[PDB]
C-alpha cells in the first residue's frame, strides 16, 4: 500500500516463528520497541497487527515513537507507548521503474497532525494560503497526495523501502498468537516452574474455585502477582500458591563453647522439610 | 540557473487552436508541480491550470473546456494546447513552478520561479 | 435509496438521571474481594442522560456528538434498535463506521458510505427494507460476528475510541420496569475491540420501521457522555464488580475515595484542596516610545543610485514591522530567513537599511 | 523478473559427454549460490551440485566422478559439463538459486526460484 | 583484534548488538571496555572482478 493508505492485517490464531525473520539478512532495519527481538518466540501475543506500506529510503528514521516529519505527522503516527517491531528493507528492484514509478503516494499537506494508528484517505484540496479553495485547486490550493518518483538511478535514501510494522499487546487478554515452543504435561500440587502463555513463574498449581469470565485469563492479588491462571488447553482455573518459604534461624552457643547448632524453620510444619514441632 | 522560457505566442484567429510551450531548463518535471497562469491587460493574474509529476492534471473550472496541459519529459518541456480562442483569451501567459517545499514568507501566488511569459492576442488580423 | 420521513411530531428530547449506571470493567484481569482505584473514561454518577423515544408519532434519529465516549442505554422490546453509525461528516468525503444487526447477523464495516439523511431498517407486517447508505467505495475493515442482542430488555453499551481502537462494552439485563432507567448497579463486560483507526465526532442511532405509511415500534434509548475520572470499584469474592464510588461526585464519596474504603468512621478527614482557577490573562509591558525612523527611510525625498546605495543603521529603537507588511504601497515584499508576521516577536541586532 | 532458462538437452550416446547451460536473467551470480538438481522419471529430486559466488564447488558424493559445474560471469551463465552418461543419467535437469538469505516457507529443497529444466535421455539412438 | 567487514555492519561492532557478525562471527561483551576503530578500505580490499 501507500503510506497514507497503509494496509493493516490482523494476525490471529496461529503460531508465529520470529526466528526466521530476525535471523534473515534481507531486512536492513529491524527496530523493536518494548520487547526484545530474541524474546519474541518465548511470548504469546494478543491483537497482533501488521501495517504495511512503502516509504522513501531516508524516511525510515521517522517510523519510530516520538518522531516528526511528513510521514509521522501526516501519514502514519506511532504512539509514544508503542510496543512492537518496525521492519524495513530496500525494494528498489521491485518498486522502481526506469521512467519513474508513481503508484506510491504520500500525504504532503494536512491541517493537523494525525492521532496514533489513524488512517486518512481523504483527498480534499488543501488550503496553503489565505484564499479558500472551496474544493477547487487554484493559487495555494493543491492536491494533498504527492507521488514518489521511484527510479533505479536514484541514490540510497531516495529509493523505495518496504516497511512492515508489527504491533502486539503483551499479556493482558487471552492470547491467540504464540511462538513455536511446545507444551508439556500439566503437573499439579508440586512446586514447579510454570510458563502459561509467556507468563513465567514458580509455584504450586492447585485446582481453583474461582470462576473466570470468558474475557479473563489470569488473576492478580494485592501485590499484582498472578495468583490464579486459566490453562490455555483445558479451560480450568488454577490457584498459584508460592513455593513454601520459611525463615531459617541458627540457634547456637558461642563458637568458643561449641560448634553445635540447631535450625528453626519459622512457620513451617515439620513434615514439609531431633525433630520438634 | 533555474530559468523558464515560454514560446509560441502571437496572432491567432477566433475559433482556432494555438499550442504554447514551456521549454524548461535547470530542473526537470519528475519531482515538481508546474502551473500555467494568464494575465489580462485590465485584470490580474488568473490561474489556468496545473500539471503534477505523476501526470495528474487540474484546470480552472471556468476554463476546462478549452485548455490542455501535457508534458514531454524526454524534452523536459510543458505543452499548452488551447482551442477556440475568443476576445477575452488575449493574455500574457506565464509558466511557473509551484512551491510545495519551504516558503520563506506568505506568497499570494505560491510560485518560487516564474517565466517571462508569451503574449497572445485575438482579433480580426 | 433514501426516504424522507415527513410524519414526525415535533418534541424536544427529554432528560433523566443516570443513577449508578455506565460502569464497565477497566481491564481483562480477574480481581476478587478487593477495592481497586482506576482512572479512565467513565460515565459520572447521577448525571444528566438524554432520553429519546420511539412511540406512536415519535422517531428520534438526531445528529449527536460523540465527544470522548458514549454510553448508550436501551429500554427495548420487539427489537427496533438495530445498530449505529459513527463518523465525522457521514458522507463519502470521510470514512465512516457501520454497525448493524439485521435479521441474520451482526456486520461491522468501515467504508466511505454516502449516508442517507434518514437511515433506517424496516419490518413488513419479515425484514424487507434497508436504507442506510447509497454507496460504499473504499472499505478497509469488515467483521461479521454473532448477534449481540412494557419494556422487557435493557441494553447497555459503552463506545470508546482511543489510539485507533474502538472499545465496545456491553451488558444485557432482564427488566420489567415500564418507562425510565431502573435504579441499580450493573458492571458492563467488554464486548469487542475493533481496529478501525478512524476519526469519530458524530454518531447516529439506527431504528426500524413497522409497515402494514410507517409506524414506529415502542422503544426508548438514552445517551450519556463519558468523562475522564476515577472510580473506586469493589470486587466481591466471585470477581464481580458489585459497587462503585465516584471519586469526584460528592465529598462523602470523595472521602471514600481518599480512605480507600466504602465505610467511613466518624471524624474529620482532609480529603482535597480548594483552588481558584485563573480567569483572565493580563500582560503589562511598558510604553512603546522611541520609534524607529522608518518614516525617514521609506518617505525620503531623494533616494540613492544602486551603484552608490545608501546604508542607514537602525538601532536603539522599537520597530513596528506590522505597518510595513500590511501597507499596500509596497509591490514587492520578500523576506528571507524570517517570517514577516514573526518580525514583531523577535528582537534584532545590527539592523541595516 | 528473476527467470532461469536451461538449454542443451536431448539424445546423447552412452559414454559420451554433454554440456548443459543455465543462462540466467534478472540476477547475477556475484552474490548468489546456484545449484543443479536432477529428476528421475520414477524418483524424486536428487541434488547434483552447487556453485558458490567465490568459485567454490560442491557435488553429490555418489556423482562426483562425472559432473563439472563452471561459471561464465561475463555471460552470467552457469555450465554443467557431464561425461559418461549411462542409462540412469536420463533425467530432467533443473537449475535453481539457493535462498540462503531468507526462509519465507519451510521449504524441503531450500530454493526460492526454480528453472524449467532440460530433459536428457540416454539410449541406443 | 583486526578483521574486515561490510560497510553497513560497523553498527554491529558494539556491545549488545545482534546480527550475523555479532552473533556468529565476533561477539563483544556487555561490559566491554576499549575502542572500536574502523575505516574504509575500498582502495585496498576491492578488486574489479
Ligand atoms: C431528505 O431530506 C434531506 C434534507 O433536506 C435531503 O438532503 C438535501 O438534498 C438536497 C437535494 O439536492 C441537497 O441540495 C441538500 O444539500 C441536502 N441537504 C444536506 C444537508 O446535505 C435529502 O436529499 C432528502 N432525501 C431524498 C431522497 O431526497
Ligand atoms: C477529527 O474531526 C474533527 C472534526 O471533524 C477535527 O476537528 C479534528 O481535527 C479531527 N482530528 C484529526 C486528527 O484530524
Ligand atoms: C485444544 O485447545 C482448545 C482450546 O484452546 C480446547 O477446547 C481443546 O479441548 C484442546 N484439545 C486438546 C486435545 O488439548
Ligand atoms: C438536564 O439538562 C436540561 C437542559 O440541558 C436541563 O433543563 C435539566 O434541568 C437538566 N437536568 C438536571 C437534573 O440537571
Ligand atoms: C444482513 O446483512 C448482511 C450483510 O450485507 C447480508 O449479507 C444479509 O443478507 C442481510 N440479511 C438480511 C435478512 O437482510
Ligand atoms: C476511494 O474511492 C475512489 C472512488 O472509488 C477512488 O478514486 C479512490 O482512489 C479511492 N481511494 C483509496 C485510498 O482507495
Ligand atoms: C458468590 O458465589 C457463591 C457460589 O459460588 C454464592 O453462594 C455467593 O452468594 C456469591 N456471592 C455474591 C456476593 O454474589
Ligand atoms: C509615507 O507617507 C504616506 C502618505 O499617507 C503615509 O501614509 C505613510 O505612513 C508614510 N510612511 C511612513 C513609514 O510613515
Ligand atoms: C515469493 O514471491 C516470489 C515472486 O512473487 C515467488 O517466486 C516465490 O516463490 C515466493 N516465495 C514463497 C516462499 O512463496
Amino acid at each position: 500500500a501507500s503510506v497514507y493508505a497503509w494496509n493493516r492485517k490482523r494476525i490471529s490464531n496461529c503460531v508465529a516463528d520470529y526466528s526466521v525473520l530476525y535471523n534473515s539478512a534481507s531486512f536492513s532495519t529491524f527496530k523493536c520497541y518494548g520487547v526484545s527481538p530474541t524474546k519474541l518466540n518465548d511470548l504469546c501475543f494478543t491483537n497482533v497487527y501488521a501495517d504495511s506500506f512503502v516509504i522513501r529510503g531516508d524516511e525510515v528514521r521517522q517510523i519510530a515513537p516520538g518522531q516528526t516529519g511528513k510521514i509521522a505527522d501526516y501519514n502514519y503516527k506511532l504512539p509514544d507507548d508503542f510496543t512492537g517491531c518496525v521492519i524495513a528493507w530496500n525494494s528498489n528492484n521491485l518498486d522502481s521503474k526506469v521512467g519513474g514509478n508513481y503508484n506510491y503516494l504520500y500525504r504532503l499537506f494536512r491541517k493537523s497532525n494525525l492521532k496514533p494508528f489513524e488512517r486518512d484517505i481523504s483527498t480534499e484540496i488543501y488550503q496553503a494560503g489565505s484564499t479558500p479553495c472551496n474544493g477547487v485547486e487554484g493559487f495555494n490550493c493543491y492536491f494533498p497526495l504527492q507521488s514518489y518518483g521511484f527510479q533505479p538511478t536514484y541514490g540510497v535514501g531516495y529509493q523505495p523501502y518496504r516497511v512492515v510494522v508489527l504491533s502486539f499487546e503483551l499479556l493482558h487478554a487471552p492470547a491467540t498468537v504464540c511462538g513455536p515452543k511446545k507444551s508439556t504435561n500439566l503437573v499439579k500440587n508440586k512446586c514447579v516452574n510454570f510458563n502459561f502463555n509467556g507468563l513465567t513463574g514458580t509455584g504450586v498449581l492447585t485446582e481453583s474455585n474461582k470462576k473466570f469470565l470468558p474475557f479473563q485469563q489470569f488473576g492478580r492479588d494485592i501485590a499484582d502477582t498472578t495468583d490464579a491462571v486459566r490453562d490455555p488447553q483445558t479451560l480450568e482455573i488454577l490457584d498459584i500458591t508460592p513455593c513454601s518459604f520459611g525463615g531459617v534461624s541458627v540457634i547456637t552457643p558461642g563458637t568458643n563453647t561449641s560448634n553445635q547448632v540447631a535450625v528453626l524453620y519459622q512457620d513451617v510444619n515439620c513434615t514439609e522439610v531431633n525433630v520438634f514441632q | 540557473e533555474v530559468q523558464l522560457v515560454e514560446s509560441g505566442g502571437g496572432l491567432v484567429q477566433p475559433g482556432g487552436s494555438l499550442r504554447l510551450s514551456c521549454a524548461a531548463s535547470g530542473f526537470t518535471f519528475d519531482d515538481y508541480a508546474m502551473s500555467w497562469v494568464r494575465q489580462a491587460p485590465g485584470k490580474g493574474l488568473e490561474w489556468i491550470g496545473r500539471m503534477y509529476n505523476n501526470g495528474r492534471t487540474s484546470y480552472n473550472p471556468s476554463l476546462k473546456s478549452l485548455v490542455t496541459i501535457s508534458r514531454d519529459n524526454s524534452k523536459n518541456t510543458l505543452y499548452l494546447q488551447m482551442n477556440s480562442l475568443r476576445a477575452e483569451d488575449t493574455a500574457t501567459y506565464y509558466c511557473a513552478r509551484d512551491n510545495l517545499g519551504y516558503r520563506p514568507s506568505e506568497n499570494l501566488y505560491g510560485m518560487d520561479v516564474w517565466g517571462q511569459g508569451t503574449t497572445v492576442t485575438v482579433s480580426s488580423s | 435509496q433514501c426516504v424522507n420521513l415527513t410524519t414526525r411530531t415535533q418534541l424536544p428530547p427529554a432528560y433523566t438521571n443516570s443513577f449508578t449506571r455506565g460502569v464497565y470493567y477497566p481491564d481483562k484481569v480477574f480481581r476478587s474481594s478487593v477495592l481497586h482505584s482506576t482512572q479512565d473514561l467513565f460515565l459520572p454518577f447521577f448525571s444528566n442522560v438524554t432520553w429519546f423515544h420511539a412511540i406512536h408519532k415519535r422517531f428520534d434519529n438526531p445528529v449527536l456528538p460523540f465527544n470522548d465516549g458514549v454510553y448508550f442505554a436501551s429500554t427495548e422490546k420487539s427489537n427496533i434498535i438495530r445498530g449505529w453509525i459513527f463518523g465525522t461528516t457521514l458522507d463519502s468525503k470521510t470514512q465512516s463506521l457501520l454497525i448493524v444487526n439485521n435479521a441474520t447477523n451482526v456486520v461491522i464495516k468501515v467504508c466511505e458510505f454516502q449516508f442517507c439523511n434518514d437511515p433506517f431498517l424496516g419490518v413488513y407486517y419479515m425484514e424487507s427494507e434497508f436504507r442506510v447508505y447509497s454507496s460504499a467505495n473504499n472499505c478497509t475493515f469488515e467483521y461479521v460476528s454473532q448477534p449481540f442482542l412494557n419494556f422487557k430488555n435493557l441494553r447497555e453499551f459503552v463506545f470508546k475510541n482511543i489510539d485507533g481502537y474502538f472499545k465496545i462494552y456491553s451488558k444485557h439485563t432482564p427488566i420489567n420496569l415500564v418507562r425510565d432507567l431502573p435504579q441499580g448497579f450493573s458492571a458492563l463486560e467488554p464486548l469487542v475491540d475493533l481496529p478501525i483507526g478512524i476519526n469519530i465526532t458524530r454518531f447516529q442511532t439506527l431504528l426500524a420501521l413497522h409497515r402494514s405509511g410507517w409506524t414506529a415500534g415502542a422503544a426508548a434509548y438514552y445517551v450519556g457522555y463519558l468523562q475522564p475520572r476515577t472510580f473506586l470499584l469493589k470486587y466481591n469474592e466471585n470477581g464481580t464488580i458489585t459497587d462503585a464510588v465516584d471519586c469526584a461526585l460528592d465529598p462523602l464519596s470523595e472521602t471514600k475515595c481518599t480512605l480507600k474504603s466504602f465505610t467511613v468512621e466518624k471524624g474529620i478527614y482532609q480529603t482535597s484542596n480548594f483552588r481558584v482557577q485563573p480567569t483572565e490573562s493580563i500582560v503589562r509591558f511598558p510604553n512603546i516610545t522611541n520609534l524607529c525612523p522608518f518614516g525617514e527611510v521609506f518617505n525620503a525625498t531623494r533616494f540613492a543610485s544602486v551603484y552608490a546605495w545608501n546604508r542607514k543603521r537602525i538601532s536603539n529603537c522599537v520597530a513596528d514591522y506590522s505597518v510595513l507588511y500590511n501597507s499596500a504601497s509596497f509591490s514587492t515584499f520578500k523576506c528571507y530567513g524570517v517570517s514577516p508576521t514573526k518580525l514583531n516577536d523577535l528582537c534584532f541586532t545590527n539592523v541595516y537599511a
